[PDB]
């Protein structure tokens, strides 16, 4: 009996149901739940899932269990526990923490394990439900949804410094120096009105010692909603998330995160002088789980968060920054990398629904892989970010290729050229409405750090806006010296720009540089300049028309209209593994081929600067990273040179004058 | 402190099961449950008793 | 142009352990004493309260020895802090009387007065030291003066002068004091109007009777060459016009203090708040 | 009343006393047992110092680490006990140091902590504990007096209660000295009869290498107290050791969450039948530093005196070298290949001339300003990259990412309703250093005029918002620019190639125009260097001098005052004549024409060359070298 | 009387307190926020739930319990807010504006504040031309204090019903009357040409 007032939750029944779920859950239950019974493999989907998780947490010393809420729907006894957890997260999560402690104690005692029970008993175990029902955006939540477990998805814009939240107030007597330690209770600390010592009973002798109190970490994070459903006429919304005591600093600006937390409302005092609250409550989210890994997205660049990864180890936050690759997945990755057509398979796996553009999708793949990041022991840095420009005739799917690389990249901001400003692409000063203070917010090029910034309409953006991209495309930094901000900000973001030539058509009469219409200093920064031309070829029309019209045969198309394309789930994992674990090293034969080719190109018309040698190297490295090779041979350099030449269509360009021979184009 | 009776809001065999480590409200549904059947069908769990069945015989 | 927001409560949970000294525990124990006390298999106090309600006698007469026989600790509380415990007993009587009256009307009343008497040992009027102050004392004597009844406000409506803010001041306790402990507010209470802006609406106010008696030690047991010692007493409501001068009485009261026996420093004038008068056989 | 004693506080004080007395160190083959801290106490006795430097490495060994835990973890609690122990040790050994020469205030300055924290590694578990952080100083307060031991006069009893310890906030006493008054709430602070400390509030940003991906730099307010004031100046990267404290922060109003609050306990209070006493317990994390070290030299002898002997060995060997100029040039920007004139110019800029003031105060400046222009991808920004990170007090910035208020000082306001302050600009964080401005052409005209105001007078005047300060910006400007159209026009003048305004262009001593050509051998060799620089990391870089000893040599050579001998004056005149004759010839068509500004450029370049050769006399060969370096900079049209 | 459409100008102070319909165009809609109506507190001493009604823009929270037990006792209990037990309302503050056909000659259209509460929220969006029926109610003055001459009151419309002149395509439901009309359109034949020629029929 004895349910909790205001809730359906009964401590005994909920504890029993959650314990039964923990002891007797296998992932085949969820596979049956998701109507995926033919994916059920007896080897790993028939082991108790949470028993193994509890054992791993006991062995590793961690304290946080990541509970998939939908799993509770798979189990019959916890079909109601799912609704209780969603409706009453506080009570249910407290009961779940207690149940986790009991479960681990039972695992140690009942199996008679050697593990000490002292440090288990004194440890506080926490549960992190994440995969709760995903719907209703954030603006469609009514006041009846207050104090409910909700799931938001969005982009991190800003994060306040670590705020101390007092948990224990330390008072001291001004007379006898006797101290009590009051505990906070629902945000209220009972200040003593008399010294509890029987010797002296001075009324106002007690004074709060701020620096000797006990404090905990609190952080407010500014998030932009990116809901699955967007009602007509509304604009993007910003909300404030609250992370507590282990989740502080786990989210950086520019991160795309799915956050599960309690939808809370607080009354805001109208003035700082009097105690009067406003009748209109302010809504926010108490974060209980953060998911920074998407199964259809590349992993974050580990070379940019090494300090953050190891700070995450000290913080014991247990936030999964990069997805887990199992032994079977690693074997599959190696088997696919051992294929003879690996390059063409990965190229056509990039945006399967865009028509054949083999070099554009091969350059995109190499940019996704990137070069090798070389840090100098004596001071210096080379970044393997590859900048690609897609200049071409209108209607060539340049924008669909930028939209895929924006969706597939871990971090990055999609800009439109004329809608961007020099200040907008870098750090700027804004005003917070909560604190009424002046704060710094990142720009598009800073939020894209560690990812790819997609810039559409690269020709339409002005000369002064384009000035900030020079330092990013060359040094991968932004050295800002403005009123209030004087520092160097890492901007290690590849630049994927799209543009059409002047007149909105590639006139063959004018040379390449006249059509592109970009200053030598910016056209050199692009590692791969693609000329995407819309030639009238009858078979090309025949096949592009079948491709486009096949997408309309079924209401929601499942695209398998190729020999074979890897799923984005496998493609992203392969690319992330290659980026993380493969660091190609240039060999001497590769060096000779590189020097050979650079001198060959170094012999109006588009120039060939020293930056082209540096695009070769990194491009070659990208190729060497694609095949999981730790060294670069001359084949990779030859492929990089061939890609560079074919991107600008040198096979149809007269060496003397930069005319494109329309009859020599190889659309195919 | 917040507990109130279930009159507000929301097969006599019941008890613990040392095999499955789960509490059941009904014996005839625990023995036919998934985990109990899996435990019973696994002869590795009943190994030391297997010494006795034929040690006496 | 909106109305007054209301404030209301409802019991949901057990709070902190009922503590014995809590005014609400004391009221509950007095209510249980009134409803459950039996003398010769008779609920004497319940029947007395009902009969008093029928005859429109809004008071209850209680023997303190019966209270000793029921609960000794709260008898200690009543006899040691009468000024703080007597209103609780009156509240208990009022609650029980409301229940009885409403249940009996089918085949409002003010706060009931506790007229408590006893037959315990009596302190002589010359034996009252300063240790009896603010305590229940039984003392015998003879009444030598009974003043005219004076009107004391038990519930008065007030209205601000430079406003029309209507308020009500209720005096259910502390009616026995030479001064007036509760006065009109010094501010408009509607939060400038000025100091003491309230006036009393006399046609909607309620008043009670008060009388000043003068007890004296009996002249038989007096020192030959000294003045007989007298003592001022104050009674209210149903304890007024009960005795006439010359009546030999037994007064149960609170030995209290008021400030007014001539040349002295920090000295005070003692008096008796009468809680019960026990007249003897006197002249008919 | 029996005052409650902190038993572990007394124990920590006793442990600190034995640490101060009995600690011994083994010298490196130069003596027997020496007591470090007794020697330090007698040292600060003789020199009347107030700060004692305690090494945490030394402290960790004592009490099997039990003194170490307690001091590092509960520093705010055990600090008074450490002060008492130090005072007792001074009272028994060297007892004359306890007086000001009322009472001497003692500063215990811990340093050499095992680990250094970042600004973003600061967490609320470590409040009131000893720890070390690092950060780049942006703003420093004027030293201000902070009430340390206040004196109070009571309105009833006009006596004087003194030594009222102000721990962290204004605190009136509780009991009067005279027993009759019995007053606690009414007091007056009399300022003369009070005692004060020195307080500076430093603002520190995160280091550029510590900012995470996509995040913005974090700022912290460090509080320097005692003798550590003015030890940090804007621009320097300093590490601080001290207490992580909390200060009231009323700006947390409106923030999400349940902000803590305090209410007076209303039980056991004896009501008779509105006393709120409600406060806001919102705080922000600040830092209180007891030790600052950075991570006036114009005199040569004082610089050589405080410098290790082996470094003297190598410095004098470098001076004894014959081609020291050529080796220095080859050691400048080793990653760049083949631009040797630019390396010469950078070395001379990093050395500099002498500042000379006339009788009436013309104040001739001896800072070499260099502009590097040329074709795309010619290593122009790889020389600016090299200068920042090697040259001390060097600030790198870009044209489009800078403003007039970011290069010169700005007038900013942290809090609405708060006063205004001067946060130091790029031209001041690089004071007595180099400001490397990349993409000078991209910069706006107004920003160029602002930089012009600093190139003419080496000073910046800001008269905005009620602050009328005149700041000095003694900086050399190394600028990188791109010609209009994105490519240098050989048949056009240097002025026609550059959109840079003439008032700016005049103050640049050297204009290095770098052009690339399709030379077979040069391209084969640049490409070998780029790929070897990619294959190897530092083995491909083979400089004659490492950055350490090169920086040491430059630091030594900056201490000279070069003088030119009598024949040098006449040859300077002759070389100026030769430059004027070369210009306006009729067919030379120089990129920029010659005037008396070139003659001043030549003098300061000769002084820089003399500093490079480490001689106080400017040989006429130095004037010849400066003349050649200047003349080769001009490009014929 | 309550349904004849009124302009923003035609809604004078005589109509205050009445149920009236205003015809206009919505120009600004705020986010649906929880506006507290009866804030609830729990007392740990007596175990009571004390409810305080909220009527104005701002309210002062209770500090000491006001239940029977604590009021009768001398040791009062300090009572904490209970958000889940409090009464909240989905609150929106829309702004309606005069249509161009309602503004007099040479005048600038004036706006009116609409207070949408309960399940009626999210029924008004900017750009909607709507007939909003609600109770015209007064509010405490919010202008400059020096300009207050008497008991001046701000006004708003407590929305009760919304009629959309142009029904949104997303809110379409195939009810019976919608069905009969569509069949009477289809059975007439030539739907494509009839619909095309019916678009601006005076354009030829
Ligand atoms: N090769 C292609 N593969 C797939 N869809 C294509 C292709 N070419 C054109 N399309 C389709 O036709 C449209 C044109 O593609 P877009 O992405 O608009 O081209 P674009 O190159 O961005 O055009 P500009 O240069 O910006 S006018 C899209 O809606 C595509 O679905
Ligand atoms: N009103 C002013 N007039 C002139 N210089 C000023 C003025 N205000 C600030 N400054 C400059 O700013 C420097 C910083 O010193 P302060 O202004 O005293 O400190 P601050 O950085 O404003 O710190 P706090 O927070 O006010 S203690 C001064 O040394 C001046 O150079
Ligand atoms: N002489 C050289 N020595 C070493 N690296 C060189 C040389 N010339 C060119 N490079 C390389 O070519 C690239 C030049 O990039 P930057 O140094 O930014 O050139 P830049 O002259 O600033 O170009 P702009 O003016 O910004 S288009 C880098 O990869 C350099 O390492
Ligand atoms: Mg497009
Ligand atoms: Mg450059
Ligand atoms: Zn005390
Ligand atoms: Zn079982
Ligand atoms: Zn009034
Ligand atoms: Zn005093
Ligand atoms: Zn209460």
């Amino acid at each position: 009996l004895r349910i909790i007032w205001g809730t359906n939750v009964s401590i005994q029944e909920c504890t029993t149901n959650f314990r039964n779920f923990l002891m007797s859950f296998k992932y085949k239950f969820r596979k049956i739940l998701d109507e995926r019974e033919e994916f059920i493999n007896n080897t790993t989907d028939e082991e108790l899932y949470y028993i193994k998780q509890l054992n791993e947490m006991r062995e590793l010393g961690t304290s946080n269990l990541n509970l998939d809420a939908r799993n509770l729907l798979a189990y019959k006894q916890t079909e109601d526990l799912y609704h209780q957890l969603l409706n009453y997260p506080q009570e249910v999560i407290s009961i779940m923490d207690q149940t986790i402690k009991d479960c681990m104690v039972s695992l140690i005692v009942d199996n008679n394990l050697d593990y000490d029970l002292d440090e288990i008993e004194t440890k506080f175990y926490k549960v992190r439900p994440y995969n709760v029902g995903s719907c209703k955006g954030m603006r469609e939540l009514n006041p009846n949804d207050i104090d409910k477990l909700i799931n938001l998805k969005g982009l991190v814009l800003r994060s306040t410094p670590v705020i101390p939240d007092m948990k224990v107030a330390f008072f001291k007597c001004n007379v006898c120096d006797h101290t009590m330690a009051v505990e906070i209770d629902r945000g209220v600390i009972q200040e003593p009105a008399r010294c509890e010592r029987i010797d002296c009973n001075e009324p106002n002798s007690m004074s709060l010692i701020h620096n000797r109190c006990s404090f905990a970490d609190k952080q407010v994070i500014k998030l932009q909603e990116t809901p699955d459903f967007v009602p007509d006429g509304q604009t993007p919304h910003s909300i404030s998330l609250c992370v507590y005591d282990e989740l502080v600093d786990s989210c950086r600006a520019g991160d795309r995160i799915e956050v599960t937390g309690t939808f809370r409302s607080i009354p805001i005092r109208a003035n700082s002088r009097q105690r009067v609250l406003k009748s209109l409550y302010k809504t926010y989210v108490d974060v209980v789980h953060v998911k920074k890994v998407s199964d259809k997205r590349l992993d974050v660049d580990t070379s940019t968060i090494e300090q953050e990864l190891m700070q995450n180890k000290v913080d014991h936050n247990e936030v999964e920054e990069v997805r887990q690759i199992t032994d079977q997945d690693l074997a599959k990755i190696r088997e696919v990398a051992a294929r003879e057509d690996l390059y063409s398979l990965l190229a056509r796996s990039i945006a399967p629904s865009i028509y054949e553009l083999e070099d554009v999708k091969k350059g995109i793949l190499l940019q996704l892989f990137g070069g090798t990041n070389k840090t100098f022991t004596k001071g210096g840095r080379y970044r393997g970010d590859i900048n690609i420009l897609l200049c071409g005739d209108p209607s060539t799917s340049k924008s669909q290729i930028l939209q895929y690389v924006h969706k597939i990249t871990p971090r990055g901001v999609y800009t439109s050229g004329k809608g961007s400003s020099a200040v907008g692409l870098t750090a700027y000063i804004t005003r917070d409405v909560d604190t009424k203070q002046l704060v710094l917010e990142s720009g598009a090029l800073v939020l894209s750090d560690g990812g790819v910034c997609c810039i559409d309409e690269f020709d339409k953006m002005s000369d002064s806006t384009r000035s900030v991209l020079h330092e990013v495309m060359e040094q991968q930094t932004i050295s800002i010296a403005k009123a209030g901000i004087i520092t160097t900000l890492n901007a290690r973001s590849s630049i994927l720009a799209s543009a059409n030539p002047i007149g909105s058509r590639y006139n063959p009469n004018l040379p390449v540089t006249e059509n592109i219409d970009l200053p030598p200093p910016l056209l050199s920064r692009f590692d791969l300049v693609y000329l995407v031309l819309d030639k009238v070829d009858e078979k090309n029309d025949r096949e592009l028309a079948k491709h486009l019209t096949n997408l309309y045969l079924e209401d929601k198309p499942e695209h398998i209209s190729q020999d074979d394309v890897l799923p984005v789930e496998f493609l992203t994992m392969y690319i992330s593994y290659a980026k993380e674990h493969i660091h190609p090293i240039i060999t001497e034969a590769a060096k000779t081929e590189l020097v050979r080719a650079y001198v060959g190109m170094r012999k109006k018309r588009i120039t060939a600067t020293t930056r082209q040698l540096e695009s070769m190297i990194r491009l070659a490295e990208a190729h060497a990273k694609m095949k999981l090779k730790n060294v670069v041979e001359l084949e990779d350099v030859q492929e990089a040179v061939r890609l560079i030449r074919s991107a600008i269509k040198d096979y149809a360009t007269d060496p003397k004058t930069g005319k494109i021979d329309m009859n020599l184009v190889q659309t195919g | 402190r917040l507990m109130v009776d279930r009159k507000l809001g929301v097969v006599k065999n019941s008890g613990y099961c040392e095999n499955c480590r789960v509490k059941y409200e009904s014996l005839e549904q625990h023995i036919v449950s998934e985990k109990h059947l899996s435990f019973a069908e696994n002869d590795l769990n009943f190994e030391a008793i297997d010494s006795l069945i034929e040690n006496l015989r | 142009s909106f109305d007054r927001p209301e404030i209301y409560s409802a019991p949901v949970l057990q709070g902190e352990s009922p503590n014995d000294d809590d005014n609400t525990e004391i009221i509950k124990s007095f209510k249980n004493f009134i409803l459950e006390f039996r003398l010769d298999s008779q609920f004497i106090y319940r029947d007395q309260l009902r009969n008093n309600i029928l005859v429109k006698n809004y008071s209850l007469t209680v023997n303190m020895e019966h209270l000793i026989g029921y609960n000794e600790d709260i008898y200690k509380k009543l006899s040691d802090e009468p000024s703080d415990i007597i209103p609780l007993f009156e509240t208990a009587i009022t609650q029980v009387a409301k229940r009885i009256s409403i249940l009996s009307r089918a085949q409002s009343l003010p706060t009931f007065q506790l007229i408590l008497n006893s037959n315990a040992n009596q302190i002589p009027l010359r034996d009252l030291d300063s240790e009896h102050v603010s305590k229940i004392v039984r003392l015998s004597g003879i009444i030598i003066s009974t003043s005219v009844l004076s009107s004391r406000a038990t519930y008065l409506s007030i209205m601000c002068r430079n406003c029309r803010h209507t308020t009500s001041i209720t005096i259910n306790n502390f009616n026995s004091i030479t001064g007036n402990t509760v006065s009109l507010p010094r501010s408009c209470l509607s939060t400038n109007c000025g100091p003491d802006p309230y006036i009393i609406i006399h046609e909607s106010s309620k008043f009670i009777d008060q009388q000043f008696l003068k007890l004296q030690e009996i002249p038989e047991l007096v020192p030959v060459g000294e003045m007989p010692r007298n003592l001022t007493m104050t009674c209210d409501r149903y304890l007024t016009n009960k005795v006439i001068p010359g009546t030999r009485v037994t007064i149960v009261g609170i030995y209290s203090i008021y400030n007014s026996g001539g040349s002295g420093v920090a000295i005070r004038t003692p008096y008796i708040k009468i809680l019960g008068i026990q007249s003897d056989v006197e002249t008919s | 009343v029996k005052k409650v004693d902190d038993v572990t506080g007394e124990k920590v004080r006793e442990a600190f006393e034995q640490f101060l007395e009995d600690f011994s160190v083994q010298s490196t083959d130069t003596g027997e047992v020496e007591k470090v801290y007794r020697a330090q106490i007698e040292f600060m006795k003789i020199y009347d110092l107030n700060t004692i430097y305690i090494d945490y490495q030394h402290l960790s060994m004592r009490e099997n680490g039990a003194l170490a835990m307690a001091i590092s973890e509960q520093y705010y609690r055990f600090l008074p006990f450490l002060q008492k122990g130090l005072r007792r040790v001074v009272r028994k050994y060297a007892p004359e140091l306890l007086n000001t020469s009322t009472e001497r205030v003692f500063q215990i300055s811990f340093f050499n902590l095992p680990t250094v924290h970042r600004i973003r590694d600061i967490r609320s578990e470590k409040i009131g504990s000893l720890l070390s952080i690092s950060g780049t100083v942006t703003r420093t307060s004027e030293v201000r007096p902070e009430l340390y031991k206040a004196s109070f006069t009571c309105d009833m009893c006009r006596a004087i209660v003194d030594n009222v310890e102000q721990s962290f906030k204004y605190t009136e006493p509780t009991f009067c000295p005279n027993p009759s008054c019995e007053n606690r709430a009414f007091w007056t602070l009399n300022v003369t009869r009070s005692r004060f400390l020195d307080w500076q509030k430093v603002r520190i940003q995160e280091n550029a290498n510590e900012i995470p991906t996509g995040s913005m730099p974090r700022t912290l307010d460090v509080i320097l107290r005692g003798d550590s004031v003015e030890r940090a100046k804007p621009g320097d990267r300093c590490k601080f050791t001290g207490v992580e404290i909390v200060v009231p922060d009323v700006t947390q109003l409106g923030l999400p969450g349940v902000k803590p609050s305090s209410t007076l306990d209303t039980r056991g209070i004896s009501k008779t039948t509105r006393s709120l006493g409600v406060r806001d317990l919102t705080y922000k994390i600040s830092f209180l530093a007891c030790h600052v070290i950075s991570i006036n030299e114009r005199d040569q002898e004082v610089f050589l005196n405080s410098l290790s002997s082996d470094e003297i060995n190598e410095l004098k060997e470098m001076v004894k070298d014959e081609h020291i100029y050529d080796k220095l040039v080859r050691s400048i920007a080793p990653a760049v290949f083949g631009h040797e004139a630019v390396k010469k110019g950078i070395l001379l800029q990093m050395l500099g001339g002498v500042h000379k003031s006339t009788v009436e105060g013309i104040k001739l400046r001896g800072d070499i300003n260099i502009c590097v222009v040329g074709d795309p991808s010619t290593s122009k920004s790889q020389f600016l990259k090299y200068v920042v990170g090697f040259a001390p007090r060097s600030v790198y910035t870009s044209g489009k990412a800078s403003s007039a208020a970011g290069l010169t000082a700005a007038v900013v306001r942290d809090e609405e309703g708060g006063d205004y302050t001067i946060e130091a600009g790029a031209l001041m964080l690089a004071d007595n250093g180099i400001c490397c401005i990349d993409e000078f052409d991209k910069m706006d005209i107004s920003d160029q005029v602002a930089i012009h105001e600093a190139m003419e007078q080496q000073t910046i005047s800001i008269a905005k918002a009620g602050i009328h300060a005149t700041l000095n910006a003694r900086t050399s400007i190394l600028a990188a620019a791109n010609p209009v159209g994105g490519r240098y026009n050989r048949k056009l003048s240097l002025r026609g190639n550059l959109n840079m305004t003439a008032p700016i262009m005049s103050r640049f001593d050297l204009f290095f125009v770098i052009l690339d050509d399709c030379n077979e051998k040069i391209d084969t060799e640049l490409a070998s260097h780029i790929v070897d620089l990619h294959m190897k990391r530092d083995e491909a870089i083979e400089p004659p001098f490492s950055a350490e000893q090169l920086r040491r040599y430059i630091k030594y050579a900056r201490t000279f005052k070069p003088i030119l001998t009598k024949e040098a004056r006449s040859y300077l005149v002759e070389k100026y004549k030769e430059l004027r004759k070369d210009d306006a010839q009729g067919f030379s068509r120089s990129s920029y024409r010659i005037t008396v500004r070139q003659l001043e450029s030549m003098i300061r370049l000769s002084e820089a060359i003399a500093r490079a050769n480490c001689v106080d006399e400017i040989t006429p060969s130095f004037i010849a070298e400066a003349y050649d370096l200047l003349r080769q900079s001009i490009i014929r049209v | 009387i309550s349904s004849k459409p009124l302009s923003v100008r035609q809604i004078k102070g005589d109509f205050l307190g009445q149920l009236i319909t205003v015809r206009g165009i919505i120009t600004r809609v705020s986010d649906v926020k929880p506006a507290v109506e009866v804030i609830a507190y729990t007392c740990d001493q007596c175990g009571y739930e004390v409810f305080q009604e909220v009527n104005s823009r701002t309210f002062t929270p209770l500090s000491e319990c006001t239940s029977e037990e604590c009021s009768q006792n001398q040791t009062k209990g300090q009572l904490f807010m209970s958000t889940r037990a409090s009464k909240f309302s989905a609150f929106q503050e829309c702004k309606i504006q005069e249509l161009s056909q309602q503004v007099p000659v040479g005048h600038i259209p004036r706006s009116l504040n609409i207070h949408v509460n309960g399940t009626l929220v999210r029924s008004l969006s900017p750009g909607d031309i709507v007939d909003v029926t609600g109770i015209f109610l007064p509010a405490p003055y919010t202008g400059f204090k020096a300009l207050k001459a008497g008991l001046l009151t701000e006004t708003y419309l407590e929305a009760q019903f919304v009629r959309q002149h142009k029904k949104k395509f997303a809110s379409f439901s195939l009810t019976s009357d919608v069905e009969e009309r569509v069949m009477e359109l289809i059975t007439s034949g030539d739907v494509y040409n009839r619909l095309a020629k019916s678009i601006a029929p005076e354009i030829y």
